[PDB]
């Protein structure tokens, strides 16, 4: 549950 | 003379388990109920490891609280193309991350914050906080004004 894909 | 084509809308958060298949849930019900016919509703997360997953308990328990269905609804990526005529983030995170995802997106990307009278800009994440009634409420808050938004800006018959 991560901001990774698209930063 | 109404458009005849069928409108896409997409809810878009990070999990696509919480709130955007909570908020696409009660958008499809309320268009049935509504007797509106030409707007498709999906939703996407923009973090979604796991895909195929159903909604997370909390959603579906408020979606079974008040009977609206959620059938075949699982967890789906916002993907490098991926593109609608209405795109309604949750938060602003949500927002940032689309756009980084993808800097070609053609259709109108909102907040559905923005469709309501709630002071609160962003739908709160209930993966943390589980307050998914108050998720619930944005979302009412919210749909019937969103609808008649797209069905006006897009000419469609209701």
């Amino acid at each position: 549950h991560h901001h990774h894909h698209g930063s | 003379a109404y458009f005849q084509g069928m409108v896409d809308v997409a809810f878009v958060c990070l999990g696509n388990i919480c709130r955007s298949p909570m908020a696409e849930a009660i958008m499809r019900q309320r268009l049935k109920d509504r007797n509106i016919h030409d707007i498709k509703v999906h939703s996407r997360g923009t973090g979604s490891w796991n895909l195929g997953e159903p909604p997370h308990e909390g959603t579906q328990k408020i979606l079974n609280k008040h009977n609206i269905p959620f059938d075949g609804m699982i967890s789906e990526l916002f993907e490098a193309t991926d593109d609608f005529d209405y795109i309604v983030a949750m938060d602003q995170s949500n927002v940032d991350n689309i756009k980084s995802i993808n800097p070609n997106l053609k259709g109108q990307l909102f907040k559905l914050l923005e469709f309501s009278n709630m002071e609160e800009s962003d739908v709160p994440d209930p993966y943390y906080t589980n307050n998914f009634e108050g998720v619930y409420d944005m979302v009412l808050s919210s749909c019937d004004n969103l609808i008649d938004y797209i069905v006006k800006d897009a000419n469609l018959k209701g």
